[PDB]
């Protein structure tokens, strides 16, 4: 339920943009759900959200590539 | 800009290495503060209402002249002759502000003047951070043999650094004590304008 | 399905960058626990050490005000009353101007530190100027007021 309410996520929005100057696959995640309840709410495109998934699958695959074969 | 008027000024100065792109911005930033700071009425025929018709620098450019070749003789020659504002008027009004200072379209002797002095705050600056350098390194001074194929063959020879230019500056900006004489056995702040080196 | 796009836009295709150790749990803990490009933490091979450099910086200060010094003496310029002195002048300068710069910031709406606030510190309060790093007119009641005590005069 703490996600329903406007001011609580435009207050987890800070939270999510100040942890993004070091991407990682769990914050990639979470800025994607975050775009998709904006999404829902008539608040972004679909192409923004395309976009965000695919530069999560981008860096999971670079980090799948690192590990042994 | 002016970076390459600068490195050639430098040159004729006495730099012969090649100072690095941080040097080149300080001079340019003190240049351009400096430039936007900026008979005779005075005189003793101006005592009377009516006035009635008349009737170790040196050393050292001495002996660098004659210790130079014929070719750096011709580049010492052809770097004597740069310059901030020769026939770049345009480009030194935009560089300098002129519009949102003063009123536009000044006389082309002001021009002459400004880089007449500009040349030399630009000799000044270069002989103060030498000589500074120059004590620096020689208080500093008091393991691969064989050899490859891209090694400098003597190198020794390096540029002056911004530490170098900020101590000239600093030194540069003292005033007389003339101008604090009347401060003495107070505790006051003294507090003046850019000094106009 | 999923739209695998004909071509990717510049943000999905970027040659990562060194990125900072950021969350605020801390680095090296020999716990139980990542971005694709670390940085490199910062080292040094061999050298004097900055526990010498940081302590030779108050005699290269007064050598180099002190005009300079003779061969076979260095060192001692101060005596061991005066450099205590000069610490705490140096602790005094830097606690007083960043309190006065931050709150000086913090009035314009800011949010963040710049050096033009410390630059106005620094010139307005001490007189320094430090290079390389980037009017009042009288409105007409003023001039009323003079025309008048001029009519008064004459």
């Amino acid at each position: 339920e703490y996600w329903q309410n406007q001011e609580n996520r435009d207050q987890l929005d800070t939270v999510i943009k100040g942890v993004m100057d070091a991407p990682t696959p769990r914050r990639y995640f979470f800025q994607a759900f975050m775009s998709l309840l904006k999404l829902h709410n008539k608040q972004e495109t679909p192409q923004d959200f395309n976009r965000v998934v695919d530069e999560a699958i981008q860096l999971s695959i670079r980090k799948w590539h690192q590990l042994p074969k | 800009a002016n970076w390459f008027e600068l490195c050639q000024m430098m040159y004729v100065s006495g730099e012969t290495g090649e100072p690095s792109l941080e040097t080149t911005g300080i001079i340019e930033d003190i240049v351009r503060q400096q430039v936007i700071e900026i008979g005779l009425p005075w005189e003793p025929a101006s005592f009377y209402s009516v006035e009635v018709p008349e009737r170790q620098r040196l050393r050292k450019a001495d002996e660098r002249t004659k210790a130079m070749t014929k070719e750096e003789y011709v580049t010492w020659s052809e770097f004597r002759q740069a310059s901030f504002t020769y026939r770049k008027g345009k480009r030194f009004r935009e560089w300098a502000g002129f519009g949102l200072v003063t009123d536009s379209k000044p006389s082309d002797d002001i021009i002459d003047i400004l880089g007449f002095l500009t040349f030399e705050m630009v000799q000044t600056l270069t002989e103060e951070a030498l000589k500074i350098k120059e004590q620096e390194d020689l208080h500093r001074e008091r393991l691969t043999g064989g050899g490859g194929l891209f090694d400098p063959p003597n190198e020794g020879r390096t540029p002056v650094e911004p530490r170098h230019i900020q101590e000239a500056f600093r030194r540069l900006q003292q005033r007389p004590k003339k101008a604090r004489a009347m401060l003495n056995g107070t505790k006051l702040q003294q507090r003046t304008q850019l000094k106009l080196f | 399905k999923l739209p695998i796009p004909k071509v990717l836009h510049d943000k999905a295709i970027q040659m990562p960058q060194p990125v900072p150790n950021i969350g605020g749990a801390g680095s090296g803990r020999p716990t139980y626990t990542q971005p694709a490009l670390p940085k490199t933490p910062a080292f040094q091979l061999e050298g004097e050490g900055e526990r010498v450099l940081n302590k030779k910086k108050l005699d290269e200060l007064v050598r180099q005000v002190c005009g300079g010094t003779a061969e076979g003496q260095d060192g001692n310029m101060l005596t061991p009353e005066v450099e205590e002195s000069v610490l705490n002048m140096a602790d005094a300068f830097v606690d007083n101007v960043l309190h006065q710069a931050c709150r000086n910031a913090k009035e314009r709406g800011s949010k963040v530190l710049e050096i033009r606030d410390i630059q106005l510190v620094l010139e307005r309060v001490y007189n320094i100027r430090i290079p390389g790093y980037a009017k009042v007119q009288p409105n007409s009641n003023w001039i009323k007021k003079m025309s008048a005590v001029q009519a008064a005069k004459v």
